[PDB]
């Protein structure tokens, strides 16, 4: 059992021309990137107050 | 006479987990975002038209003082 990832064909209709186009040249994916980082900024971090807090342990 | 406690799965199961790449489109058209920057660029040349037009009525009138200063 198994699947393919990369085997997809692209449309090329008129619609999906243009919005490649406008992919290519106002760089939508890479907003899509700095939103995704932008996210990440405005999380609380993982970071623990060492060596007044300590990492979890076990018996 | 204590019965078996061991690390066991919940009775029944444990809830679904996902898997499957989720990633949306979130995006407009192409058509829409070629029209709103055509759009800008045209309120843009509109303004500094005007802008222009009245600076270079100001730049006469400086050197209209200066002619008449230069005697």
């Amino acid at each position: 059992t198994y699947k393919f990832v990369n085997m997809r064909e692209p449309s090329m209709d008129m619609k999906s021309v243009t919005d490649r186009a406008a992919q290519t040249l106002l760089w939508t994916e890479l907003v899509r990137g700095l939103g995704m980082t932008l996210s990440y900024l405005f999380r609380e971090p993982a970071t623990i107050n060492y060596p007044f807090e300590k990492g979890p342990l076990s018996p | 006479a204590s019965k078996v406690k061991q690390d066991m799965p919940p009775p029944g199961g444990y809830g679904p987990i996902d898997y499957k790449r989720n990633l949306p489109r979130r995006g407009l058209s192409g058509y829409s975002m070629f029209a709103v920057g055509i759009g800008t660029l045209l309120f843009g040349y509109w303004s500094m038209m005007k802008w222009n037009r009245e600076r270079r009525r100001l730049q006469i009138e400086d050197f209209e003082a200066r002619i008449a200063l230069m005697p």
